[PDB]
Order: C-alpha cells, then structure tokens, then sequence
C-alpha cells in the first residue's frame, strides 16, 4: 500500500479547489460542499492496487511564491492548471506558472489540464469574451503548449460535468505508474 | 414461499441462490443465505422432517450433524469472505455445541485453532471499505418492484461513482441519468422511459454494543464503519441568504437525507430497497 | 494471618509456600496457592493497595496486569501439572478479560492455541490415578 504526492496550482479565478473537492467527495456534479481547509487527500485504485493520494491545494496569487516551492520537493507529479476560457490565465501560465514550475522542479512528470470545458463552447460566454476581446481558446493551441513543455499528458475537463475528470486523475496517477 | 410458509421449496430456491452467489464469489452473501438455511435447524438430535433432508446427500443426518456441517461451511465462507467477526461469533456457539453436546474435543481444537487465526487476521491486516450508493429508480417501464423505487447498493471497495453508474446502465436499456439528484420527478412517477439516478451516500456509524467508552483499538471500529450498517445519510448543499462575494458560510444549509432500509448490510443481497 | 486478616504478611508466606512447592515440583499445589494470591485481585484497573504490590518487582502493576501475569503463570503450572481441566477453566476467564477489557487479540490467539493443546491432551493420552490413604495420628 502506498501514497502519492501531487501538487496543483493556478490562478484563483478558476476555483480549482472546487474541482478537487468535488472529485474527492465523489459528490453529484455542482453539489460539492466546500470545506474551510486546503490540501485535500484521497485513496483510489487506478490499476493493480489501490493507492493513497494527497492533493496539494496551493493558493495561486503571486505573493505565496515564497511558501509554495518549499512543498515542491519530492513531489511525485505536479498538475499544472488553468482556465480554458481565461486568456489571462494563459498569459500567467505560459509566462509565470509554467516557467517557474519548470525552474523549481525541472524533473517531474507534468500534465496540463483545462477547466470550464463546457464554458469553452458556452455561446454566451464566448460572445462575452468577444465583446470583452478575450478568446475562448480552443484545444489545438493548448496542445501546442503541451508540446512546448512536452508534458506526459494534456487533458481538458470541467467541474459542473466532471467529464474526463476521472480520466484526468487516472492519467495523473498512472503518470508515476 | 416464506409468506406461504411452504418451507421445503423455500429451502430449494435458497440453495439455488447459494449456487448463484458462489458463482459470483460473493462469499458473504452465500454465507448469509446458507445461514438462513441453517437457522431453521436446531441443536436437537431427532431429524424432525425430511424436508430439511435435501437432495445433496440423503441419509439419517440428525439435525445436530447437518447443523454442524452447515456451520463449518459458513465458517469457511466467512473466512474467505474476510468477515471474521461473524466467523468468531458462530465459532463460539459451535464450540459450545461440541463441548456440551457431542464432547468431541478434536473438533474443539480445530475450531479454536481457526478462531485464533481469525483474531490474528482481525488485529494484524486491514480491509478496504466498500462505498455505498443510493439508486433511485423512476418511471413506469421499470418492473413492478422497481418502478418509483429507491435502493441502496453495497458497491465494491473502490467504486468511483460513475463506474458503478456505468455498471448499472449495463444492467439496463434506457440508460439516461437524471440531474435533479435529490428530488424525484412527478411526471416520471408515472411516465414510461425508466429514469434513474445514483450517488454515494454516507454509511452512518453503527452502535458497537458494550463498546461506547472502552479505549478499544481502531480496527474493530473501522470494521464497524462499513459493515453491520442500516443508516445512511447524504448532505444537501443549499444557498440560503446573501451570496456575498468573499463568503459562502453565510448561506450553507445542509438538508441531510437519512436512509433506513429494512435489513442491514452486508446481507443476502448486495443491495436493498430503502425502507 | 487470614484469621487476623493482616493480608500483606499473609501474601508473604503464601509466596513462601509457593517457593516450597516448586522446590517439591508439586506444580498443582503451587498453582493453587498462587491462585489464592490471585483470587485477592480483581479485573479492575486501579491498583488499590501496594500490599499486593509485592517485592518481586515494584512498579505500577495495575491489578488487571498483575492478575494477568498470575493467571499466565498458573496456566503454565497446571499445564506441567497435567491438570488441564482447571487450566481450561481459567483460560476461559482470561480470554474473557482479553477480549472485553484490554482487546489485545494476540493474547486471545496464544491463549486459544494453548486451550486447544489442553483439549488435545485431555482427549488423547491418559493419566494415572493417585492412591488415597487415611492416616490416624494418636
């Protein structure tokens, strides 16, 4: 029996914690109960044997860049995160998140993950982004960024639908495996 | 048949079900069914009816002897069923019977050997907990005992909800999933096109008797977390008040849903209708 | 002393007699005496008096623990004393105590192993009967 370290970062405008807690709770979509504390954990089998799991829920704003990297050491995998509907998130990740992550741990299997997969095709959200001159960025350029890092995988999921979310985490666990 | 009280055919299909469960390797459920068979017996000597004298082998078989054989089998089942608490429980009466009615001390020795092994198994290793899901069947195309019904399923040790949902869809055509998970649909309380919904629920803690204050180790409690359970709850998120930006704890109101079913997991069936 | 009820010195000479009987290898009688000692104890937790806290080893020794140790010793004595009926009898309460008060299932396992051995010994082999004589002193 064993456990796995796995950190998750990202800008605070996407609420990755919602995704994490919904997954760990196994709750109905859009029915998660948000707790008060971070750094969730779970115990899942992906293949062969069940494994313990621990998710490092890391606050994403710039200041905590002094405390966040101290948890990076000996993390089996890290999961870089963004919002598929936030070009600003893309700026931050390709510019700040991804570079500093590669800096701190140049040696770690990495998976890029989308968010608000439904909102990527949300017509009202798309028209709002157009009238706000933001782009509901699609997959292929995300794939291009993934190739830019050459991450062991890149996936896109959503919280309101949990689509691929299990696939996300199974890929995450099998990354070590 | 139990309602009709015609016991012999009841036993016949009981054994049928035992065959089925062994085919499924559901050792626990097979053990329970075979126990219901054994429960009819007594520790008396006279074989009262040949009804209990089944077709497997037919000769004298005093109720005492057949009860012994059944208890041995059930003990073996629980042993490979990894449920040693019931194993020890039954072992106790079996040893009682050996030492007070038949006085075959060799049986005492073997049985106590097994009981020691059971205690070792309890204390040393650990066992995964099975997730428990609630299944609400709705519509009209469902069978009579399924239409507008709600069941609780003793899923596998590591059933992610949607895996079990997929398995249930495999059980059924019209595999569509509802999204108003809590409330039923009145139209679908009569409509055809069977509607369902599934979600994990919380196994409400049992009451280990004579255990309320003693500083007992965890292992027995972790066993009681999932097994010998009849109460199940599900929390209901709800926004009630102002949705101020920085805060959500000003609106959280949980409409928990407690579920009681007539029987106690684990049982003869891996599921049961909510009562 | 028992008449005078001064229990501590009573225990002292009780242990003296236990030493004597072991010297004679009268396992049964040593077991009985040590039992009379153990009988004073209870399955409670609080060590009520240090009187029962003898000179052999002196620290906390909750009555529960000392009673356990004595019962183990008496079980061993009866085992080599070839008197397994009393052995099984005491084993029963000892297992009761383990499973209902301390919940150390390892002790359950070892004790039940021994009890099975006892039952085997009863059923399998045989034991000679001691002749009994009447002595009239005059």
């Amino acid at each position: 029996m064993q456990a796995i370290k796995c950190v998750v970062v990202g800008d605070g405008a996407v609420a990755k914690t919602c995704l994490l807690i919904s997954y760990t709770t196994n709750a109905f979509p859009g029915e998660y109960i948000p707790t008060v504390f971070d750094n969730y954990s779970a115990n899942v089998m992906v293949d062969g044997k069940p494994v313990n799991l621990g998710l490092w829920d890391t606050a994403g704003q710039e200041d905590y860049d002094r405390l966040r990297p101290l948890s990076y050491p000996q993390t089996d995998v890290f999961l870089i995160c963004f919002s598929l509907v936030s070009p600003a998130s893309f700026e931050n990740v390709r510019a700040k998140w991804y570079p500093e992550v590669r800096h701190h741990c140049p040696n770690t299997p990495i998976i890029l993950v989308g968010t608000k997969l439904d909102l990527r095709d949300d017509k009202d959200t798309i028209e709002k982004l157009k009238e706000k001159k933001l782009t509901p960025i699609t997959y292929p350029q995300g794939l291009a960024m993934a190739k830019e890092i050459g991450a062991v995988k890149y996936l896109e999921c959503s919280a309101l639908t949990q689509r691929g979310l299990k696939t996300v985490f199974d890929e995450a666990i099998r990354a070590v495996l | 048949y139990k309602e009709k009280k015609r016991e012999d055919i009841y036993i016949r299909y009981l054994y049928k079900l035992r065959d089925l469960h062994r085919d499924c390797e559901n050792y626990t459920e097979a053990a329970y069914t075979l126990l219901l068979h054994a429960e009819l017996l007594q520790w008396s000597d006279k074989p009262c009816v040949p009804h209990l004298l089944q077709r497997d082998s037919y000769y004298v078989y005093t109720q005492q002897e057949l009860k012994e054989k059944l208890y041995q089998e059930i003990i073996s089942y629980f042993d490979k069923g990894k449920m040693w608490e019931k194993a020890i429980k039954l072992s106790k009466e079996l040893a009682e019977t050996y030492e007070s009615k038949v006085f075959d001390y060799e049986g005492l020795g073997n049985l106590l050997k097994k009981r020691a092994s059971f205690y070792e198994n309890i204390i040393k290793a650990m066992r995964p907990q099975p997730e428990y899901f609630a299944v609400g069947y709705y519509g009209q195309g469902f069978p009579s005992f399924l239409r507008n019904k709600i069941f609780i399923y003793r899923g596998k040790e590591y059933e992610r909800r949607e895996d079990f949902s997929l398995r249930l869809l495999t059980q059924f055509p019209n595999a569509e999933k509802m999204t108003s998970t809590t409330p039923p649909g009145e139209d679908i309380k009569s409509s055809p096109k069977q509607y369902m919904q599934c979600f994990t629920v919380k196994p409400v803690m049992s009451l280990p008797p004579s255990y309320k204050d003693k500083p007992v180790p965890e292992q027995i409690l972790n066993y009681y977390r999932a097994n010998e359970v009849q109460q199940f709850r599900y929390s209901r998120p709800f926004r009630k008040g102002e949705k101020d930006p920085d805060n959500e704890f000003a609106t959280m109101w949980i409409e928990r849903t407690t579920y009681t079913t007539a029987y106690t997991f684990p049982g003869i069936l891996k599921w049961f209708e909510v009562k």
